[PDB]
RNA sequence: GACUCGUUCAUACUACAGUGGCCACACCAGAUCCCAUCAGAACUCUGAAGUUAAGCACUGUAAGGCUUGGCUAGUACUGAGGUGGGAGACCGCUCGGGAACACCAGGUGAUGAGUCAU
RNA sequence: GCAGAUGUCCAAAGACAAGCUCAAAGAGAACAGAAAUCUCUUGUAGACUAAAAGGGGAAAAGCUUGUUUGAUUUCUAUUU
RNA sequence: UAGAGGACAGGGCCUUGACCUAUUCUCAAACUCCCAAUAGGUAAAAAGGGCGAAAUAACUCAAUUUGU
């Protein structure tokens, strides 16, 4: 017996493309967009992080019926202007793009003279709601790394504490901030192998940035972020398959 | 001897074929104000807020909104009269009704022609033309275009 | 004995004798029910617009009749 | 290219079909074979059994190396000898099929197919 | 050329085959840390040695499906009239409305906001 | 009139969240067989959802896990 | 209801089928891919609509000037 066959294909029913493609939920989505019906033009700002596994981007959206308009944006590979050249897949690049799509949205707005957000790392302010993104919600995700660069950026995003790198620890909360888990496996590979330290973040080695150097340079990159922010159709297909079966004649 | 909520909604109150499925991401995005017209169609999907068996398909104006839901009101046939009736449903089985946007883009198009016709003062009608007999028509054909027709014999 | 059990004959001949009436159709409907916290809050408009109208009533009224 | 054939999979099993200590016997033994703690059966509790990976995975298929009919149509293998062993073996980029973000499926072209399956069991 | 968030929710799906890669996606290297398991498979985290093999994109198939039109067909059915026909079952006529399956042909997408690369 | 069902059941079979995908079939693995467990492939639900039947349901409304008691007090506009 | 083509089970290369593929005759008030006719509902402007300014609010919004 064979399940494929012309009536299963007819009576099946295909889910949404991005469904299909496994971007988004459609759960979350219209629990996110879907805004009291009481209050009108209320437009409830998501906050979009998405991490690609080379680097991750991070951006403003309001829902509209023709589509999301994206008010800012930001992408890791933005922070190579703002002095990192490598790991733009970390925890501390995405809470710097975090920090760089808040700037950038209070900059558009022109409101950064009017939200300040925080400095270094421990009127009602904008408002927006974290998408996750399929992402697991664990303990110490990127996605909530972004969350807090934008809430020191300036945004209002509701949060808790529990997944942030413990469940509260706000030291390890600025050490993986500022990439000092990063340095600490630099040093423990080093004191146990140089071979694969080196194999390792070899790039990190061709940018000459030491362990010790993360810490500082995450910080730099903070200031200065913060301070500036062919087809074919129906004729020549007979045609084709016209000459196909010519030529079967005598092929096989 | 059986009158539930949903008693002979075998059909009505069934999703279409290769439409199941909850509703759209978007329908939410639907903007609803007080006054303004809207269709009541069930959602089977959506089981709270979900309208009588009576008024799907039915046409009413809004007259509450609330966080999630819309109270509207619709014309009822009781016996010898009608009478109003407030149902109160959730946002999936609401949408917009297009009763009313003939209407709308007449009042539009009239009031941009009638602004012209005042501004070079001309005489125009702005009702609707109920169009009715066509006048005299002076045509050609060729020919070999004229076909006789005769009934065909049985077979 | 047994009972015709129901019919609808003649009920549309009654009911369409007085016609079939509708709803008044009134130009204000109660807010009773609806809204609190909007229509609280349209209670305090209007009460702040006639004070500000009888307030400006007043005062023409005074200075009109020294 | 990338078209390697490696052990995706290699599950060892007990099955035994009756209550403890027996079952407690056999979770010890799969226990230092492998250090990983196995996982019982249903309760409707009747076996034992693990998954290991990498290195390990070639140390005890070299173990159990000690037929060419056995072969699954879709490119797989196992034995006995009590224990039983089975292998299940997959090209490179198996990932797409079982991450969550954009789960898909890879084509018949990249799937291994029993051929060269036996091909690489006797090139093993 | 590509990506993110969407809209439409199969012209978008499915099967097989071919073509494509510098950043772009991705496969891929690893498990100290956050985290996760029988299993670093997945999830999470840190990476940048390798590869378009796959995902992905494009195309192809006397491909299935889906979709548009034609045709089925003024057929089936049906509103109103009849001191119409017929023993009846049923069937015309007058004023009107009017399908479906099947078959044939074409097609296999389009698009909003933002961003990256040249 | 026709085919049935009710006077119950549930601290979870209620609430929320997360993860997962079901029935079945094929192929393969000592005992091990038509059936027992494991792996892969296909799998629009052909399973499951307390009960009758009909609707609804696939990153769920199903399965598993975690935390819980919103199965709470009061009052409206209303539908059948 | 019938045959047609095609690699699991019994006996003596063959027999008996099962099963698969493409067909085929005929049906459903408690079947449905599709789907009429008739019947039904809403709308077709003046106590209103459109377009602006100014006030009011404890509502809403990031916004005493966003919106309502």
């Amino acid at each position: 017996k064979v399940v494929k066959n012309k009536a299963y294909f007819k009576r099946y029913q295909v889910k949404y493309r991005r469904r299909r493609e496994g971007k988004t939920d459609y759960r979350a989505r219209k629990a996110l967009i879907l805004q009291d019906k009481n209050k009108y033009n209320a437009q409830k700002l998501r906050f979009v992080v998405r991490k690609t596994n080379s680097q991750v981007i991070c951006q403003i959206a309001c829902a509209h019926i023709e589509g999301d308009k994206i008010l800012a944006e930001a992408k890791s590979k933005e922070l190579i202007r703002y002095g990192i050249p490598v790991g733009l897949k970390n925890y501390a690049a995405a809470y710097a793009t975090g920090l760089l799509c808040a700037r950038r949205f209070l900059k558009s707005l022109n409101l950064d003279t009017q939200f300040l957000g925080v400095e270094k790392v421990t009127r009602k302010p904008i408002k927006a709601f974290l998408d996750v993104g399929i992402t697991r919600t664990t303990t110490g995700n990127r996605v909530f790394a972004a969350l807090k660069g934008a809430c020191d950026g300036g945004l209002n995003i509701p949060h808790g504490n529990n997944r942030f790198p413990g469940s509260f620890n706000p030291e390890q909360l600025r050490k993986n901030i500022l990439g000092i888990h990063v340095a600490e496996y630099m040093k423990t590979l080093q004191e146990e192998d140089n071979d694969k330290y080196k194999t390792h973040f070899n790039d990190y080695l061709k940018n000459n940035i030491g362990a010790d150097d993360i810490e500082q340079m995450y910080l730099n990159a903070h200031e200065k972020i913060r301070q500036n922010p062919k087809k074919l159709n129906a004729k020549l297909r007979k045609k084709r398959v016209k000459e196909k079966l010519a030529l079967y004649v005598e092929k096989l | 001897k059986s009158r539930g909520k949903r008693s002979g909604t075998r059909y009505k109150f069934s999703k279409k074929f290769r439409k199941h499925g909850e509703c759209t991401a978007n329908k939410y995005l639907e903007k609803l104000n007080y006054g303004d017209y809207v269709d009541i169609v069930c959602d089977s999907t959506q089981q709270k807020g979900m309208p009588f068996n009576y008024y799907h398909g039915k046409t009413g104006k809004i007259f509450h909104i609330t966080k999630r839901g819309v109270g509207v009101l619709v014309n009822k046939r009781v016996k010898h009269r009608i009478e109003q009736k407030k149902v109160c449903v959730r946002i999936e089985h609401v949408r917009k009704s297009r009763c009313n946007e003939d209407f709308l883009l007449r009042k539009i198009k009239n009031a941009e022609l009638i602004k012209e016709a005042k501004l070079k003062n001309e005489h125009i009608n702005i009702k609707r033309k109920t169009e009715g007999p066509k006048p005299a028509a002076m045509i050609k054909v060729p020919p070999s275009k004229i076909i006789t027709i005769e009934p065909l014999p049985f077979y | 004995a047994k009972s015709k059990n129901h019919t609808n004959h003649n009920q549309n001949r009654k009911a369409h004798k007085n016609g079939i009436k509708k709803p008044k159709k009134h130009k204000f409907m109660s807010r009773k029910g609806l809204d609190p916290n909007f229509f609280r809050n349209q209670k305090y408009c209007l009460k702040g617009i006639q004070k500000k109208k009888k307030e400006l009533k007043l005062k023409a009224k005074q200075e009109k009749n020294n | 290219v990338m078209r390697e054939i490696k052990v995706n999979k290699l599950v060892l099993n007990i099955c035994v079909g009756e209550s403890g200590d027996r079952l407690t016997r056999a979770a010890r033994v799969l226990e230092q074979l492998t250090e990983q703690k196995p996982i019982f059966g249903k309760c409707r509790k009747i076996s034992c059994f693990v998954t290991v990976r990498g290195k390990k995975a070639l140390e005890i298929l070299e173990k159990g190396l000690k037929r060419r009919k056995n072969f699954s149509d879709t490119g797989n293998f196992g034995f006995g000898i009590g224990m039983d062993f089975y292998v299940h073996l997959s090209r490179s980029g198996y990932r797409v099929t079982r991450r969550t973000r954009r789960r898909s499926k890879i084509s018949k072209t990249h799937k291994v197919t029993k051929e060269d399956a036996m091909k690489w069991f006797q090139t093993k």
